């Protein structure tokens, strides 16, 4: 079978700079490759037919080449509107379809550290009878982050969950929640909590104590 | 114009079986190829099946070998998909696509959700996060709901800047998480008053709570 | 990017005939400009079914992967689903194209016969019949690395029988077997792990191998020629392949050794494009078998001129060779000797209108030797040829116990020497080759030489094979602009 | 003074199918009468024989589905250059 193999997995790069995707076939497939654009909660729209013509209505900062092989999706101009994911699509005899394994096209900006702030459980759920930590990091980029909790300088078991926005509309910048899940009774036989977050520039752990 | 209306999104049960439908309009439905292609959030796509409305002729992925089934009613201009023995690994956003045979995938669905659980509907139980320089933030905590999804405003829509409302998380009880936050200033805290107000359309429960340190 | 085997080809009304296996005519990589007859005849009777016929129509006319990218093609189903076929219902197939030619206007026709079977008297008559038509047929040499002269339409003197080469314009391997070689393959192509439209999917490339895959590449070649310039003949297109090829570039190890002589060394291209200039081949006669009487004639094709006559005995025993008349041309005739194993005659065939080439003839002297020149206005010598009756013994020479034979061809446009080149002690062969720009017409051993077995042109080079200098002689011709 | 002609390679020969030939200026009335003649003088031996097609553009003959017994009486037809017997091609 046919594998498409695209490259890079993440493309960062700022409005207006230029945008090349590579997709490389592992057999011939002459010029019978598709181009798609996916926005998120969308369907994938036809981007690039038989690798090199442009689909009815797409502006023509999109261009395409290549035969045989290698294959390249070009952006002239990023618009803010063109930062998508990007899959090479191929006709196989069994299967009768292969898709590549997307390209992620990302905006670059310059390196923000968070703003990391801590949240200990409410009174109002301590009567629940289940604790939740909330550790935030605000207005951030890149991305790639990590969160390590520290309960009276321990570490961080497995009980804890986290979940990232997109990148921001205004200010292409991402925020990150992390909950520590614990329950009523490993909340009161401990005192200090802290989040320590990785990031550039510099460790920053932030702690709370009851 | 061309349209693929899909429908038969929701719930299903571990072991139960999805029913979708794709409806065409616009053109000459037993002209074109048909595919069924889903997609995980966050992950690529996965073709399911292809079927010919006008032979009937058939092919599925080998994976979904015995648990996939396509059909269609040229009559309806009507594709059908039914998988069976469904997993959690099964939860993903399901298309159907027509197939200009031997050029590309001109036409796509909307996307339909289909999530696999055993939970049942639950109101969320919504917590303060109360703040503590220059700028603070503060926020609400919604714990313990299902199904997804939940919306959340800050005093009634008038409170837009700085509002980072996150992406839910399925914790181990098959219930959902969400936390929303608002950054404001600190001088502000005493004087203005912030509510978030949570709907959970699911279950109609509509819950308001007050931000207070 | 660009496949291998389209390396050699220089991109810059002729219809492209197709005789195989169904085809599938809806691939990407042919549709609209491959057409379906409906003409079918296959004896003992899906997507296996098109397989060979898809891949062959995408090798000729293909988008991406083909020769003559967008080449008209009609295609008729002679070979079943395994891809085997009859005679007769070639035959049938072949009289459909002749009536095709005469309902449809004039113009080009290739008819590609990328089939092979035993030596056939009624198939190749029929290959002759449609060439003296006009029709270009271009047929594959076939798979069992054997002589083609025993496999038809291959043996057909009237068609382009093309071997197949590999990556390395080695000759292709397959297992036991393989290309076929001889004197009855004009070139040979690409003919292993070619790209092709595969008829699993209507945008599907798969990669075949064979003596089908080589002749579709030159009939691809053959219908970019025939677009350029459609007025020209059989005669000039076979010159021009030929002209156009590779040298030297195949190791003749592979074939056998009685094999290697008789093999043309030719790897087909399509150069760069560019007057009148001299084209001229080699074609080697039937082996004379044994007898003191027996005869190896070797003649040249309609619309060509024979411009010189050689023979050559692996053992040494010969009487010679001569060029005699016959019809209104000349005709190469070896002679073998007494307990000899026989003979071939080897033959220069050249493309020169209406040169109206002449013998002449002087007999033996026993005299200090014997001479012979032509002394006609506008006449250039072309060949020296020299026969003798004994059991042991602008001007050709021979030995004063033999006849000496001298070509006189009326070409005022030509300017033709002699170049030699001697070798007292002989390592088994001496060489002498024309220089750049000129043609060899004629290639000769000087007479009163010890052993030798014979002499043959190999291109634009004289070969003296051998056991005083034994001295190779080649008449080099050119056109004066 | 007819020749009889068959596949050298003798897996590929296909015996009881006969490509009968006829001579140069032989025309299409004379190539039909051969044919009728062939199938008259085989019928009056007792043996059945088809005649599967008859050349006209390309050379002149017919195909006979026939045994192999006919073949000496065919040879003695008149007008008749040679007689094949028919063998397999294969795709290369
Ligand atoms: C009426 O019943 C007949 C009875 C006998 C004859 N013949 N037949 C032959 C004869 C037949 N074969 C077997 C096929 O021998 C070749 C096949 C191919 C090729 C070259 C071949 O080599 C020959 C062919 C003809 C003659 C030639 O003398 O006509 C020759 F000297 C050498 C080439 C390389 C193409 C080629 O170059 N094409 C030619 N076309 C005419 C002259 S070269 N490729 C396709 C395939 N070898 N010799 C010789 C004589 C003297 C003769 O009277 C004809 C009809």
């Amino acid at each position: 079978e046919i594998v498409l193999t695209q490259s890079p997995a993440t493309l960062s790069l700022s409005p207006g700079e230029r945008a090349t995707i590579t997709c490389r076939a592992s057999q011939y497939v002459g010029s019978y490759l598709n181009w798609y654009q996916q926005k998120p909660g969308q369907a994938p729209r036809l981007l690039i037919y038989d690798a090199s013509n442009r689909a009815t209505g797409i502006p023509a900062r999109f261009s395409g080449s290549g035969s045989g092989t290698d294959f390249t999706l070009t952006i002239s101009s990023l618009e803010p509107e063109d930062f998508a994911v990007y899959y090479c699509q191929v006709w196989d005899s069994s299967p009768p379809v292969v898709f590549g394994g997307g390209t992620k096209v990302e905006i670059k900006r310059t390196v923000a550290a968070p703003s990391v702030f801590i949240f200990p459980p409410s009174d109002e759920q301590l009567k629940s009878g289940t604790a939740s930590v909330v550790c935030l990091l605000n207005n951030f980029y890149p991305r790639e982050a990590k969160v390590q909790w520290k309960v009276d300088n321990a570490l961080q078991s497995g009980n804890s969950q986290e979940s990232v926005t997109e990148q921001d509309s205004k200010d292409s910048t991402y925020s990150l929640s992390s909950t520590l899940t614990l329950s009523k009774a490993d909340y009161e036989k401990h005192k200090v909590y802290a989040c320590e977050v990785t990031h550039q520039g510099l460790s920053s752990p932030v702690t709370k104590s009851f | 114009e061309v349209q693929l209306l899909e429908s038969g999104g929701g719930l299903v049960q571990p072991g139960g079986s999805l029913r979708l439908s794709c409806k065409a309009s616009g053109y000459t439905f037993s002209s074109y190829g048909m595919y069924w292609v889903r997609q995980a959030p966050g992950k690529g796509l996965e073709w399911i099946g292809w079927i010919d409305p006008g032979s009937g002729g058939t092919k599925y992925n080998e994976k979904f070998k015995g648990k996939a089934t396509i059909s269609r009613d040229n009559s309806k201009n009507t594709l059908y998909l039914q998988m069976n023995s469904l997993r959690a690994e099964d939860t993903a956003v399901y298309y159907c696509a027509r197939e200009r045979y031997g050029y590309y995938f001109d036409y796509w669905g909307q996307g339909t959700l289909v999530t696999v659980s055993s939970a049942s509907t639950k109101g969320p139980s919504v917590f303060p996060l109360a703040p503590s320089g220059g700028t603070a933030a503060l926020g609400c905590l919604v714990k313990d709901y299902f199904p997804e999804p939940v919306t959340v405003s800050w005093n009634s829509g008038a409170l837009t800047s700085g509002v980072h409302t996150f992406p839910a998380v399925l914790q181990s009880s098959g219930l959902y998480s969400l936390s929303s936050v608002v950054t404001v200033p600190s001088s502000s805290l005493g004087t203005q008053t912030y509510i978030c107000n949570v709907n959970h359309k699911p279950s109609n429960t509509k819950v308001d709570k007050k931000v207070e340190p | 990017s660009i496949p291998w085997n389209l390396e050699r080809i220089t991109p810059p009304l002729v219809e492209v005939y197709l005789l195989d296996t169904s085809i599938q005519s809806d691939h990407r990589e042919i549709e609209g400009r491959v057409m379906v007859t409906d003409f079918e005849n296959v004896p003992e009777e899906a997507s296996k079914c098109d397989s060979h016929g898809t891949h062959l129509a995408g090798v000729v006319s293909g988008r991406d992967a083909g020769v003559a990218k967008g080449a008209s093609m009609r295609s008729l189903r002679v070979l079943n689903c395994q891809g085997k076929g009859t005679v007769s219902g070639t035959l049938i197939g072949l009289e459909f194209i002749r009536k095709s030619q005469l309902v449809q206007p004039v113009g080009p026709l290739v008819v590609l016969l990328p089939l092979a079977g035993g030596y056939s008297r009624v198939l190749n008559a029929a290959c002759q019949r449609l060439a003296r038509a006009g029709v270009v047929l271009v047929t594959a040499a076939g798979n069992f690395r054997d002589d083609a002269c025993l496999y038809s339409p291959a043996s057909a003197p009237e068609v382009i029988t093309v071997g197949a080469t590999n990556a390395q314009d080695q000759p292709v391997t397959l297992g036991t077997l393989g290309t076929n070689f001889g004197r009855c393959v004009d070139l040979f192509a690409p003919g292993e792990d070619i790209i092709g439209a595969s008829s699993d999917c209507s945008t599907c490339f798969v990669s075949q191998s064979g003596t089908s895959q080589a002749a579709a590449h030159v009939a691809g070649i053959a219908a970019m020629m025939l677009s350029a310039e459609p007025e020209l003949t059989l005669a000039e297109l076979r010159q021009r392949l030929i002209h156009f090829s590779a040298k030297d570039v195949i190791n003749e190890a592979w074939f056998p050794e009685d094999q290697r002589v008789l093999t043309p060394n030719l790897v087909a291209a399509l150069p760069p494009s560019t007057g009148w200039q001299l084209f001229c081949r080699t074609v080697w006669s039937a082996h004379s078998g044994p007898t003191r009487m027996a005869t190896a004639i070797a003649r040249c094709a309609p619309d060509e001129e024979l411009l010189s006559c050689s023979s050559f005995s692996r053992s040494g025993k010969r009487r010679g060779e001569r060029m005699e008349a016959q019809g209104g041309k000349l005709v190469c005739r070896a002679h073998n000797a007494f307990g000899g194993e026989g003979v071939y005659a080897i033959a220069r065939c050249c493309l020169l209108p209406q040169a109206n080439c002449s013998v002449h003839t002087a007999p033996p002297a026993e005299a200090s030797g014997t001479r012979v020149h032509c002394h006609q206005q506008g006449h250039v010598l072309t060949g020296c040829s020299s026969h003798w009756e004994v059991e042991d013994l602008n001007q050709c020479v021979g030995h004063r116990e033999a006849s000496i034979h001298a070509s006189c061809c009326h070409a005022p446009g030509l300017e033709c020497k002699v170049k030699e080149h001697g070798i007292p002690a002989p390592q088994e062969q001496v060489t002498v080759a024309c220089e750049e720009g000129w043609t060899l017409t004629g290639c000769s051993a000087l007479p009163g030489t010890s052993h030798v077995l014979g002499a043959y042109a190999v291109d634009n080079t004289c070969v003296v094979r051998s056991r005083e200098a034994v001295t190779a002689v080649a008449i080099c011709c050119r056109s004066r602009h």
